DNA sequence: GGGGGCGCCCGAACAGGGACTG
DNA sequence: GTCCCTGTTCGGGCGCCC
């Protein structure tokens, strides 16, 4: 049956005009499916036959479902869409089942033939004009493959559950698409009785509420996982098994990984994640590197383990502990009661030329942060494998504003540590380095090279190079000929820049040697001076390094 | 009846995303927008309304009445198109006169571009739209379309209270006098009682100017450290001169050994010292041009800023000293220097933040207070200028 | 062979500051 | 100015939901 809702107002964006775009051919298979449901829908007003008054067409098609026994009639909008005019998408986010508090009682409904329930703008419908191949038709209610049916169809819903919302505050309503989760905390018997006072509330919308969709018992099917009445699991993963492994398979691949993260702790990605790079399209193959390959069957073996999440208490803490999981990658476990996860997940990901473990941590948390305010509206306290020391170290020395919320430090290794630290001053019996660098912006040519207050001094020649690594190569020849004890004297913003936020990690293999070199000193001091103004004796390298360029 | 209201030629309105709130926020702005839709101030809508601003909301001091805030900035930036004596008042006093703009309708054709969305916690729902139908806190046009009658208001108190002034920026009402604390006080209670009818010390401020070490031996790391700093300020102050000072690190020296000052150069140091007590010479200050702030971090609660509005041509330089959360004394800095802005220029400064973009956005609305929200903008600080304005 | 949402990874485009040419 | 390097956005695959 179709809604008495009022119709959503929508317009083509301006200067533009409906779709004339021509059927395609189609199955026969598939054409009986369309017949069968396009007379079903003519006559119950879904549809209506048009004539020759209307210009416009768009191609339909159609694929079976899951029930593996009803068809989904599709049609490829995708030029009405383009001149369809923007919405401003209703749904902010994807309900977790670890956001769910405990309930006496739970109900999983789906509406039946749900968008062809909700009536589209009568002026708007002409657009809609599709063809089915050997009869034409207009759609008078929201069409499958429109780009304006999600928003519309959402919006539609919450306008629809509002009355009920309001006279019963205390009935939790999760309303995803066309797919609700009821929660009460009723005996049985009265919450069953507001199940059908919401049932006779949709069907007075003109939304019905098949049995057949109608859930009464645990383990609910809800959102791709099972619902019990302590625990969640998520439904079954199956991760491929080729041999050739191409783009798009490394692709699907890595997706169903990060869908296993949010309850599988562990789950890594970085290796199988590289091969992506650089790549062209989506048919090439890649050899799984070897590192990559080991990566993929720890993953497998993670996954062969099973594994549930918790609900929600909002009396207790939300405690979230985090694991470094080394290159970059980290996991992290949200708890309440100690080992029974509400949920978990991996942060991996890569900022910055260069950065050091700490910054990555302090982004883990931030993204932990952002994440548990959408599930549960509130922050999380944290138990982090860094030493209270090494925090306040950093914040320290880092002249960046930098903040990780109340936290508890846990002594689980690997501990996340500043592999190195900068002195303060400068250092006494400490052989002082004047460092520089020039290239030639033409030629590609260069020089690097020091000159040190004992007297030492040396050049050394690069080939297509560029003015800021000759200025990193003459710091990574400082420290390559000094002791363990070094003063140096650079003149390069850019070089201080990055050797002073202290990095352990880089894209850069330079600078990555030079990373090396700062962890094998003892004392390391880094300062600056203004180029080319006669101070010695970054005077006397600046002639040592410009001579040729 | 209504004023018509225009955004600027070739503009669209706004289309920024709401962000996550906590669920003390969301109950507060459910609670909020509920009754402002039982007064008709707004609408719901549909999502064929293409627009959208964020909200969020902050509760006050010790209070438990929370305020919403939405954040007008983009709609703001895309809206069609100052008493001297307000920075020396002993006393000035904010108040909040937001409420004021409910009484005026807003234009039927301008509502849409004020739309905004309130989410669910764990996404339980899609998100819920409204549009204003009155004149919007936060939005540029308020206090424009209000003026008239916000200047019939005040005259009758302005009057009788010749050396009160009274200042609107958006949503405030800056109010300044040399009254006593307590006379003071009274007057602004006279005040909120003549609105309900229908503390700051712009004394205090002070510059931080730049700074010179002053010791008996000077190492060339030291004397280094010094050119370097005054080669930098020469950019804001071309009085400033470093050669004897240099030539005194001829040579390729150890950076710990002891160099002498020579009569020059410790003169030449003389100098820079004083030419660093002076005002920078020819700045002046251009309304069509965007206050600019930059903050750095000094350490130890110690955060200085510097408001311009071309390169080196400081309008004005200085500190804040705080009590340990960077985030939140950061905020409360831009807020400080934001109020100051207000106060001196009667405008907003755009903020350049040493702060990671997403650490910032974390957590900025937990330690707000004010009821505007200035432009900014995330940048890493070179290390060198958080030394040249070093305490 | 279609849609909207969120997530993840990637590369492309573009913005902004520093160093350089004479 | 140009060139270099770094950050951000944003669109393209894929995952999952309906
Ligand atoms: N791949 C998909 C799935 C759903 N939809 C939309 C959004 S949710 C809405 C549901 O329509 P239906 O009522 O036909 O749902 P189902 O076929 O899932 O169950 P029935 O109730 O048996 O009819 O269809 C879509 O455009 N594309
Ligand atoms: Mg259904």
């Amino acid at each position: 049956p179709i809604s008495p809702i009022e119709t959503v107002p929508v317009k083509l964006k301006p200067g533009m005009d409906g779709p004339k775009v021509k059927q395609w051919p189609l199955t026969e298979e598939k054409i009986k499916a369309l017949v069968e449901i396009c007379t079903e829908m003519e006559k119950e007003g879904k549809i209506s036959k048009i004539g020759p008054e209307n210009p416009y067409n768009t191609p339909v098609f159609a694929i079976k479902k899951k029930d593996s026994t009803k068809w989904r009639k599709l049609v490829d909008f995708r030029e009405l869409n383009k001149r369809t005019q923007d919405f401003w998408e209703v749904q902010l986010g994807i309900p977790h089942p670890a956001g769910l508090k405990k309930k006496k009682s739970v109900t999983v409904l789906d509406v039946g033939d749900a968008y062809f329930s909700v009536p589209l703008d009568e002026d708007f419908r002409k657009y809609t004009a599709f063809t089915i191949p050997s009869i034409r038709y207009q759609y008078n209610v929201l069409p499958q493959g429109w780009k304006g049916s999600p928003a519309i169809f959402q919006s539609s819903m919450t306008k629809i559950l509002e009355p009920f919302r309001k006279q019963n505050p205390d009935i939790v309503i999760y309303q995803y698409m066309d797919d609700l989760y009821v929660g009460s905390d009723l005996e049985i018997g009265q919450h069953r009785t507001k199940i059908e006072e919401l049932r006779q509330h949709l069907l007075r919308w003109g939304l019905t509420t098949p049995d057949k969709k109608h859930q009464k018992e645990p383990p609910f099917l809800w959102m791709g996982y099972e619902l019990h009445p302590d625990k969640w699991t998520v439904q079954p993963i199956v991760l491929p098994e080729k041999d050739s492994w191409t783009v798009n398979d490394i692709c699907k691949l890595v997706g169903k990984l990060n869908w296993a993260s949010q309850i599988y702790p562990g789950i890594k990605v970085r290796q199988l994640s590289k091969l992506l790079r650089g790549t062209k399209a989506l048919t090439e193959v890649i050899p799984l590197t070897e590192e990559a390959e080991l990566e993929l069957a720890e993953n497998r073996e993670i996954l062969k383990e099973p594994v549930h999440g918790v609900y929600y208490d909002p009396s207790k803490d939300l405690i979230a502990e985090i694991q470094k999981q080394g290159q970059g990658q980290w996991t992290y476990q949200i708890y309440q009661e100690p080992f029974k996860n509400l949920k978990t997940g991996k942060y991996a990901r890569m900022r910055g030329a260069h950065t050091n473990d700490v910054k990555q941590l302090t982004e883990a948390v931030q993204k932990i942060t952002t994440e548990s305010i959408v599930i549960w509206g509130k922050t999380p306290k944290f138990k982090l494998p860094i030493q209270k020391e090494t925090w306040e170290t950093w914040w320290t020395e880092y002249w960046q504003a930098t903040w990780i919320p109340e936290w508890e430090f846990v002594n689980t290794p690997p501990l996340v540590k500043l592999w190195y630290q900068l002195e303060k001053e400068p250092i006494v019996g400490a052989e002082t380095f004047y460092v520089d660098g020039a290239a030639n912006r033409e030629t590609k040519l260069g020089k690097a090279g020091y000159v040190t207050n004992r007297g030492r001094q040396k050049v050394v020649t690069l080939t297509d190079t560029t003015n800021q690594k000759t200025e990193l190569q003459a710091i990574y020849l400082a420290l390559q000929d000094s002791g363990l004890e070094v003063n140096i004297v650079t003149d390069s913003q850019y070089a201080l820049g990055i050797i002073q936020a202290q990095p352990d990690q880089s894209e850069s293999e330079l600078v990555n040697q030079i990373i090396e070199q700062l962890i094998k000193k003892e004392k390391v001091y880094l300062a600056w001076v203004p180029a080319h103004k006669g101070i010695g004796g970054n005077e006397q390298v600046d002639k040592l390094v410009s001579a040729g360029i | 009846e209504t004023v018509p209201v225009k955004l600027k030629p070739g503009m669209d309105g706004p289309k920024v995303k709401q962000w996550p709130l906590t669920e003390e926020k969301i109950k507060a702005l459910v609670e909020i927008c509920t009754e402002m839709e039982k007064e008709g101030k707004i609408s719901k809508i549909g999502p064929e309304n293409p627009y959208n601003t964020p909200v969020f909301a902050i509760k006050k001091k010790d209070s438990t009445k929370w305020r919403k805030l939405v954040d007008f900035r983009e709609l703001n930036k895309r809206t069609q198109d100052h008493p001297a004596g307000l920075k020396k008042k002993k006393s000035v006093t904010v108040l909040d006169v937001g409420d004021a703009y409910f009484s005026v309708p807003l234009d039927e054709d301008f509502r849409k571009y004020t739309a905004f969305t309130i989410p669910s916690i764990n996404n339980e729902t899609p998100g819920i739209r409204y549009q204003y139908n009155v004149l919007p806190q936060g939005w540029k046009g308020s206090p424009a379309i209000f003026q008239s009658s916000m200047t019939k208001i005040l005259e009758p108190f302005r009057k009788q209270n010749p050396d009160i002034v009274i200042y609107q920026y958006m949503d405030d009402l800056y109010v300044g006098s040399d009254l006593e604390i307590g006379q003071h006080r009274t007057k602004i209670e006279e005040l909120r009682q003549h609105l309900l009818r229908w503390e700051l010390h712009p004394d205090k401020w002070t510059v931080q100017p730049i700074v010179l070490p002053e010791k008996d031996s000077w190492t060339v790391n030291d004397i280094q450290k010094l050119v370097g700093k005054l080669n930098w300020a020469s950019q804001i102050y071309p009085g400033i001169k470093v050669r004897q000072l240099s030539k005194l690190l001829r040579g390729t020296k150890a950076l710990t050994e002891v160099i002498p000052l020579t009569e020059e150069a410790e003169l030449e140091l003389a100098e820079n010292r004083e030419i660093l007590k002076e005002p920078v010479h020819g700045v002046y200050y251009d309304p069509s041009k965007d206050l600019i702030a930059e903050i750095q971090k000094q350490g130890q609660g110690q955060w200085t800023y510097q408001i311009y509005q071309e390169p080196f041509k400081n309008l004005k330089t200085g500190k804040y000293a705080r009590m340990t959360n960077d985030v939140k004394q950061l905020t409360e800095a831009v807020q400080k220097i934001t109020t100051e802005s207000i106060v001196i220029w009667g405008k907003t400064p755009k903020f350049k933040l040493p702060i990671q973009k997403e650490t910032w956005e974390t957590w900025w609305t937990e330690y707000w207070q004010a009821t505007w929200i200035p432009e900014w903008e995330f940048v890493n600080t070179p290390p060198l200028v958080k030394l040249w304005y070093q305490l």
